[PDB]
């Protein structure tokens, strides 16, 4: 379950094998956080916390987030991303190394200190000759590599120079890298410190991508999983970063689904709420290529006109509550495949808790009065007069 | 000597760039005997669009000309790294090449011969061919499928009518990749088509209007019936009301092989096609 307002924990009070996760960081380390054993019934006294590392986005997924636009920015970013496994961070400085023991310091600004023996070191870096690391460096270190790759120039006296005209061509990218690494509401959801494991062999992106998918969506067939229902709470996430991160997660899922194949897949059901915020070429792989890999979706939204016509046309059964705007009725009429035009007229005047259902599982369309769930979601109406008296 | 080419806009031996490019354009250098990999196009385009003239009688790699060609190399690089695309197309290269200028055509002819068969006179091993397409992404469907039947048409036009077999081509889910010329003159070269689609409105009107027979099952949508009304001639309206409520396994047929429109109940095939996909209940109750 993808929960946006934090209201579905209450609805599962009494069901075994439930997990509850809150995105963010705890207000204090002293806060209560404990686990449960197998076969126990769920209660509202248990939950957990987690962040998302920046390495799980991947090589291609991190280019989308930064958006190179003009001149010499995309090649600089590619060169910087291809050299993460040979960068070191000790106290507050970024430095390279050779197989003998020599060191060399990199600088964010355009300092002239020791600017002569720079071309040789960068050329050695491109040819993959220097020494490698075994730890993930911080996210802020991408700005320095980009700046160095963009400011190197040829010196007249058979040496090297840090041109100031090369720094003008790649400045907008380092600006947003710096602005995005010191934002209060961005560093509370994404881990930008590094300090993990970095295994040799040239396959360090895939492991990072696979671990997060294994955590969030479950393991493959034949292994052991410790839960059956997962509730992901997202009440601490800002409106400005929801589309990027949620679309990134959905794009991540599809690649691991493809790699797993038909033999090692386990059927799942995904529930998406407020789908018209983050489900809007390569951003619709899951919806189209989902039937093959045993993944069903439930889409909930109040503005169907903001969904792509292709996605809405893949559904077999439809449930419709009250809907008044003509822009939505037109889209529903255009995108449907099974039904009548004599039942679309009743939607504009339905009472509360009344629905119209049609599709493959209904012999003929029916008007249904839906029951009431016990217990219901935690949703409640805010009160102002209580505290004003 | 040799000369290295770079996909960036760096500064290394860039005072003698135009002298080699102009020499290359005039075809005054060596040739090769192998196929370069597909990724090579990224460097050549950037080098062609980046050459500039320096003040002190030299060449320059200017960054102002790199912006005007950036989207193309971005598209090319973005396509060779996808795992979905490189599992369908083999872009490693390494094949042979022949002098003269015919290197483009032999491989195309061989691929068309593999897919659609050889021409008249030569023995062909298979009588019927099944091309299973289940590992192909729906994003790449309008690209790799709207190209096989275009090179097929190109070869068919040049081959001549006297050297061609007659054949039947069955297309399914046509609205994905058929949204013009092959059907215009397919009768001359014995090219017959069977189109199966569930959204007749998402097709070119010419393709539907150039058919002689029509089979129609249940069709419940107001914009999917106007296409059928337009495709056929006027003079019949009481037969269109039945389509909105036809049961399972019934169809309405009208064309040139039928004297008058008929409502038919179709027989079942034995053995039939593949049944269905996975069922959730069986796997969820295998404790």
């Amino acid at each position: 379950i993808f929960d946006i307002n934090g209201e579905y924990a209450q609805a599962f009070t009494g069901i075994p094998n439930v997990k509850h996760t809150i995105l963010g960081e705890s207000p204090n380390v002293d806060s209560l956080e404990k686990k449960q054993q197998k076969g126990e019934l769920y209660s509202e006294e248990y939950y957990c916390y987690k962040k998302i590392p920046y390495q799980a986005l991947g090589f291609a997924g991190l280019i989308k987030l930064l958006r190179p636009s003009d001149k010499t920015q995309l090649p600089a970013l590619r060169n910087a991303l291809s050299a993460i496994n040979r960068t070191h961070f000790k106290s507050r400085n970024i430095y390279l190394e050779k197989d003998d023991g020599e060191t060399f310091l990199l600088y964010d600004d355009c300092r002239d200190t020791n600017q002569s023996k720079l071309a040789e070191w960068l050329d050695l870096l491109r040819r993959r000759r220097l020494k490698r690391t075994n730890v993930w460096p911080p996210f802020k270190s991408l700005a320095t590599l980009v700046a160095e790759f963009g400011c190197v120039a040829a010196d007249r006296s058979n040496g090297s120079k840090r041109d100031a005209f090369g720094f003008s061509n790649v400045l907008p990218l380092v600006k947003i890298i710096q602005q995005l690494a010191e934002d209060i509401r961005f560093k509370s959801i994404v881990n930008l410190n590094g300090g993990g494991e970095l295994a040799d062999g040239g396959t360090h992106w895939d492991k990072a991508m696979s671990d997060e998918v294994d955590y969030f969506f479950g393991k493959e067939k034949g292994q052991e999983n410790d839960w059956n229902v997962h509730i992901v709470n997202m009440k601490n996430l800002a409106q400005d970063h929801a589309p990027m991160l949620l679309s990134a997660l959905l794009e991540m899922f599809a690649e691991i689904l493809f790699r797993r194949g038909q033999e090692r897949s386990y059927p799942t059901v995904l529930l998406l709420e407020e789908a018209h915020h983050y489900l809007r070429k390569a951003y619709e792989r899951l919806a189209k290529e989902g039937r093959k890999f045993k993944c069903s979706l439930i889409v909930s939204t109040q503005r169907p006109s903001e969904l792509s016509p292709t996605v809405l046309a893949m559904c077999s059964n439809w449930f419709s509550l009250r809907l008044t705007n003509e822009r939505d009725l037109q889209a529903l009429r255009y995108a449907m495949e099974s039904g009548n035009e004599q039942i679309l007229k009743q939607i504009s005047g339905l009472p509360r808790g009344d629905a119209v259902a049609f599709g493959s599982a209904f012999n003929l369309p029916v008007r249904i009065s839906i029951n009431q769930a016990r217990p219901g979601p935690k949703s409640s109406d805010a009160v102002f007069s209580e505290e004003w008296a | 000597e040799t000369f290295l080419l770079y996909d960036d806009c760096r500064d290394t031996n860039q005072s003698k760039l135009a002298e080699w490019l102009d020499l290359l354009r005039r075809r005054r250098l060596k040739r090769t005997n192998v196929w370069p990999p597909f990724k090579s196009l990224a460097t050549l385009v950037a080098e062609f669009g980046c050459v500039a003239a320096d003040r002190s009688n030299g060449s320059k790699r200017d960054a102002f000309g790199f912006s005007n060609v950036l989207p193309l190399v971005k598209i090319i690089q973005q396509l060779a790294e996808d795992i979905r695309f490189k599992s369908i197309v083999n872009l490693n290269g390494g094949g042979e090449l022949a002098d003269g200028g015919t290197h483009w055509d032999k491989a195309m002819s061989d691929e068309v011969d593999y897919f659609f068969g050889k021409e008249k006179g030569q023995e062909n091993d298979w009588n019927v061919h099944i091309v299973n397409m289940k590992n192909l992404a729906q994003d790449h469907a309008p690209m790799l499928l709207s190209a096989l039947l275009e090179m097929f048409a190109e070869i068919l036009f040049r081959r001549g009518q006297e050297r061609s077999y007659p054949t039947v081509l069955l297309l399914e889910e046509a609205h994905h990749y058929l949204r013009e010329r092959l059907a215009k003159e397919g009768r001359k070269f014995k090219c017959s088509l069977i189109v199966s689609t569930q959204r007749p409105s998402e097709l070119s009107p010419t393709v539907l209007a150039m058919c002689s027979n029509w089979f129609s099952l249940r069709l419940t949508n107001e914009r999917d019936l106007q296409a059928l009304r337009y495709a056929m001639e006027s003079g019949n309206e009481q037969i269109l009301k039945q389509i909105s409520g036809l049961p399972r396994g019934d169809a309405v047929a009208f064309g040139s092989a039928f004297n008058l429109p008929v409502r038919i109940s179709i027989n079942q095939a034995r053995p039939g096609p593949k049944s269905s996909d996975a069922v959730f209940s069986e796997e969820w109750a295998n404790c």
